[PDB]
RNA sequence: AGUAGUAACAAGAG
RNA sequence: CUCUGCU
């Protein structure tokens, strides 16, 4: 028992981003639990590395493109390039 | 356009595939609409890049055209989509199959009659 | 003396001349009141097509139902819808053997289409009968109501957007022991629910809706159309994909192809029997409709040859392939909106709703209906009439062809095995058959030999109304060859004159309906010239439109007079503006504001072509410069027309006439749908080109992306800290509003 | 009355 | 007294 372990262990809304994508991609989450708890560390990280970072002269340093559905991710990312000319 | 005379002649017209738009030939319909989406909804593109050159300069004529373009993006999609992609269309004709002659063929073809019409502009080379 | 307009045909050929024979330019005949009495027609006369055969009883729906299948053989050339399981497999292996792989390469297209279709496929059509409310609703709100039903019953299935997926939740939602559904009842609105149980949602998700076919021409009588609900439509969709990438194979088989793709494939085709048909054999051509042919075409015979023609397949195609006809053999029919009494001596109307006709008296009815309701009253259960067999104006055109084109192949001489044999045409139920045979004994074989295995396949040919005669000329589909197709004129007269469309779309669709008849159905240009005129004063008085300097009066007169006289250059007025007609044969093919740019003031053009003007309003890109026309005969067209979008491309009110009905609540949703999905686009310009994709709800992705914009903005410095920090706070309330709820 | 034709209109719903 | 003129 360990998908309980992961639901205990998380934060409810890190655990849904990770629950709701894997469900956009088609797989059931309660067998390959392993891909699961990848998926949750890895948002969890991301998210503290922009956690109480910002810039100013307060505004988010790091937006968190990784957790969203695909079309607004890619949306975020064109967006970015198009207005600071970043490759994308 | 040039307009020559006009000839009597029992004309045969015979049913066959045309082209009424003969679109952006080097870009299939598909990098067509790759580039209208570019062009006129460039965050909403999604993964895709431009690869075929051709995409790339017409994107970017189309672009700096466009500037400060208040028509809906709508109509300015819609309006690519025919510049750009390829139509075919199965139609009664008698002398050339190319769009310039297509499109005129009411006025150049008749059924008793043919009209000597070339059309202005340049003409593709194939 | 006496002027006769037939005695012109004692010179000129009757094919050279039909247009006179087209009364086109009159109205079509319309149908007055109720259509029950034609439902019940047509039920009654398809299960007398039928009586010899098997009598049950459906265990789910409880209603009788009729199994003319291998019923005893026809003795009379009456129509008969005894067909034969096994003529009409050996019609289909021969098709099989004559064409190898049609069915494989057939079932594998299928099977890519079945993968790739989603649920909104389904929003095309038109008139889908919506089972949640009884009655006939465009086929997206139908779908979108099943849609709500099926989820709050549980059925969420559907969300992959998948049609299969939606097919799969169908079947669930008749298997449930019971269902919920949200109907209005004012008395004030109130939002009631209604239970239904599993054999009344069974029923009635069977239920095909039946009406009168209206403007239908050449008929003296009307007949009665039905529509299939939404349950039905999915399955038929699939079935019909099958079908017509089966026909598209198949050489004698024209209906897919239409307009002058099917003209051409056609000339071809009877081109070919005319080469391959030895010298010295004599040929003749038989041109005829099926009687009764919808009444016919058993719908488990269909089932037969889809499992025939989905053999080897995975079970799950065939299962897919396989549910339409099954639940068609066990559809019924709705009868209508019932019958109206009238009492002379009181002096009273009233309307006598159809479902009270298997309890009312039978006094009430003239003979006529006094009969028909005894001979139906057996067949009603809930209002409606058990149809199983036959196929009351069914959707499978597409199968029903390529049952005939199989019993058209096997008129090859390896299967006749004598000296005649037969090909031809089919299309729905209309054939162009050609019999070769060394002599007119051979050709009379050939011919009853089709004829009875036609008999034997369940497809009668209508004897009444066809004919035969030495080949070179014939009629097929209203389509009259004459050693060559003639253009056929009066079918376009009504396409012509004002649309109604806007006055833009309107001019654009009547230039180029000119053009295309120009094209396609030989006018002559002094006939061009006329019909502009003629269009062109229709449109002036449909559209108040004159031109500013004329003196005629009317309400839109006074404005058109003014901008006349502001106009230094008066060629550039559009024909909506009161200018005046620039059009020619030349340039038929030019838009009105592209042809009268150059001549345009400067600010009439800016404001004419203002982007900002709130009278033009642009749906989904599907909907932009194109139109449907409905010819006199045949199906409705999409027509696309060139137009330059300007003011005059405005919307026609819509019918309030809902507004003072109990569903008004429908209207009322749509309304906010549409205050919802404009937001959308307000955020999601792409939403319109191209249709959206995503799980989340419509506020997160809303909300998300106001976000995102907000932050690139400021990178931009397109906006400030203050309205950065006020965007900002705002998605933070909605954020708050939709948790809170 | 009359339109019209196999069933309706000759207003309908509050 | 209000609503509707293809619902
Ligand atoms: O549209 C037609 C043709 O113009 C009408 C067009 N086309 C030809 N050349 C060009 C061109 O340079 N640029 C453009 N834009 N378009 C061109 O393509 C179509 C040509 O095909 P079609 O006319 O329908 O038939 P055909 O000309 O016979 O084409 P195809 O059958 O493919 O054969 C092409 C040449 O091959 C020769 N050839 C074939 N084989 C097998 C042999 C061979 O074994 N030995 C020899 N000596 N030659 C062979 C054919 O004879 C033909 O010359």
């Amino acid at each position: 028992g360990m998908e309980d372990f992961v639901r205990q262990c998380f934060n409810p809304m890190i655990v849904e981003l990770a629950e709701k994508a894997m469900k956009e991609y088609g797989e059931d989450p309660k067998i390959e639990t392993n891909k699961f708890a990848s998926i949750c560390t890895h948002l969890e990280v991301c998210f503290m590395y922009s956690d109480f970072h910002f810039i100013d002269e307060l505004k988010h340093r790091f937006e968190i493109i990784e957790g969203r559905d695909r079309t607004m991710a890619w949306t975020v990312v064109n967006s970015i390039c198009n207005t600071t000319g970043v490759e994308k | 356009g040039t307009f020559g005379p006009v000839h009597f002649r029992n004309q045969v017209k015979i049913r066959r595939r045309v082209d009424i738009n003969p679109g952006h030939a080097d870009l299939s319909a598909k990098e067509a609409q790759d580039v209208i989406m570019e062009v006129v909804f460039p965050n909403e593109v999604g993964a895709r890049i431009l690869t075929s050159e051709s995409q790339l300069t017409i994107t970017k004529e189309k672009k700096k055209e466009l500037q400060d373009c208040k028509i809906a993006p709508l109509m300015v999609a819609y309006m690519l989509e025919r510049e750009l992609v390829r139509k075919t269309r199965f139609l009664p004709v008698a002398g050339g199959t190319s769009s310039v002659y297509i499109e005129v063929l009411h006025l150049t073809q008749g059924t008793c009659w043919e009209q000597m019409y070339t059309p202005g502009g340049e003409v593709r080379n194939d | 003396m006496d002027v006769n307009p037939t005695l012109l045909f004692l010179k000129v050929p009757v094919q050279n001349a039909i247009s006179t024979t087209f009364p086109y330019t009159g109205d079509p005949p319309y149908s007055h009141g109720t259509g029950t009495g034609y439902t019940m027609d047509t039920v009654n006369r398809t299960h007398k097509y039928s009586e010899k055969g098997k009598w049950t009883t459906n265990t789910e729906t409880g209603a009788p139902q009729l199994n003319p299948i291998d019923g005893p053989l026809p003795e009379d050339n009456e129509p008969s819808g005894y067909a034969q399981t096994d003529c009409v497999l050996e019609a289909m292996a021969f098709l099989e053997e004559s064409h190898p792989g049609i069915f494989e390469n057939s079932c594998l297209e299928t099977m890519e289409i079945v993968q790739q279709t989603r649920v909104d496929k389904l929003t095309q059509g038109r008139q889908t009968y919506d089972w949640t409310l009884n009655r006939n609703q465009p086929a997206a709100t139908a779908l979108a109501n099943t849609i709500e039903v099926f989820r709050s019953n549980g059925l969420t299935a559907n969300e992959s957007g998948r049609l299969i997926d939606f097919l799969k939740d169908v079947m669930d939602s008749m298997d449930k022991e019971e269902m919920e559904i949200t109907t209005h009842f004012q008395r004030t609105i109130g939002k009631k629910k209604q239970r239904l149980n599993k054999r009344s949602y069974l029923i009635r998700a069977l239920t095909l809706n039946t009406m009168t076919k209206d403007a239908e021409r050449g008929k003296l009588k009307r007949r009665a159309i039905a529509t299939p609900g939404m349950q039905i439509r999915g399955f038929v969709y699939f079935v019909e994909a099958l079908a017509r990438s089966i026909c598209e194979k198949l050489e004698q088989s024209g209906l897919p192809v239409g307009g002058n793709e099917k003209k051409a494939k056609l000339a071809n085709v009877v081109r070919k029997m005319m080469t391959n048909s030895q010298d010295t054999e004599l040929s003749f051509t038989i041109t005829g409709d099926n009687t009764k042919w919808n009444e016919n075409q058993n719908p488990r015979m269909f089932l037969a040859m889809i499992t025939y023609i989905t053999r080897n397949q995975p079970e799950w195609f065939r299962n897919v392939l396989s549910i339409a006809p099954i639940m068609f053999s066990n559809k019924m029919a709705r009868l209508g909106k019932g019958y109206m009494f009238e009492s002379k001596s009181m002096k009273l109307r009233t309307q006598v709703p159809a479902e009270m006709l298997a309890n009312i008296d039978l006094k009430y009815f003239n003979k006529s209906t006094r009969e028909k309701i005894e001979k139906i009253r057996p067949l009603l259960i809930d209002g409606t009439a058990s149809l199983s067999p036959g196929m009351m104006m069914g959707m499978f055109n597409m199968l029903s062809t390529v049952l005939g084109v199989s019993i058209l192949n096997l008129g090859q001489k390896k299967y006749t095995k004598t000296t005649y044999w037969w090909d031809g045409l089919q299309s729905s139920d209309d054939f162009a058959l050609i019999v070769n045979a060394p002599n007119h004994e051979g050709i009379q074989a050939g011919v009853d030999r089709f004829y009875r295995t036609c008999k034997l396949v369940g497809i009668n040919m209508s004897k009444k109304k066809s004919y035969i005669n030495r080949t070179g000329t014939f009629e097929f589909t209203s389509f009259f060859y004459r050693y060559g197709f003639v253009a056929n004129f009066s079918m376009e007269l009504p396409s012509f004159g004002v649309s109604g469309i806007n006055e833009s779309a309107d001019m654009s669709v009547g230039v180029t309906v000119i053009k295309n008849n120009m094209i396609n159905n030989d006018l002559g240009p002094a006939t061009a010239q006329m019909a502009l005129q003629l269009f062109i004063k229709d449109y002036r008085y449909t559209y108040r439109c004159h031109r500013g300097d004329t003196q005629i009066q009317t309400r839109r007169a006074f404005e058109l007079k003014k901008l006349w006289e502001q106009t230094r250059s008066k060629a550039g007025l559009l024909v909506s503006d009161g200018g005046p007609n620039l059009y020619n044969i030349r340039n038929l093919h030019i838009p009105e504001v592209c042809l009268k740019w150059e001549l345009m003031d400067e600010d009439y053009q800016g404001r004419l072509c203002n982007p900002m003007n709130p009278f033009v309003s642009h749906k989904e890109i599907d909907s932009v410069n194109n139109a449907v026309v409905m010819p006199a005969h045949g199906p409705a067209k999409s027509m696309e027309y060139d137009a330059v979008a300007t003011t005059h491309s405005w919307i026609p009110k819509r019918n309030r006439s809902i507004l003072n009905t109990s569903q008004r609540g429908i209207l009322e949703d749509e309304q906010m749908y549409q205050k919802c999905c404009n937001l959308f686009e307000k955020f999601f310009p792409s939403s319109s080109y191209r249709r959206p994709v995503g799980i989340s709800s419509m506020v997160e992705a809303m909300v998300s992306r106001a976000r995102i914009d907000a932050r690139i903005d400021f990178e931009s410095g397109r906006i400030k800290k203050e309205e950065f920090a006020e965007i900002m706070k705002i998605c933070s309330t909605i954020e708050e509003l939709r948790r809170q709820k």
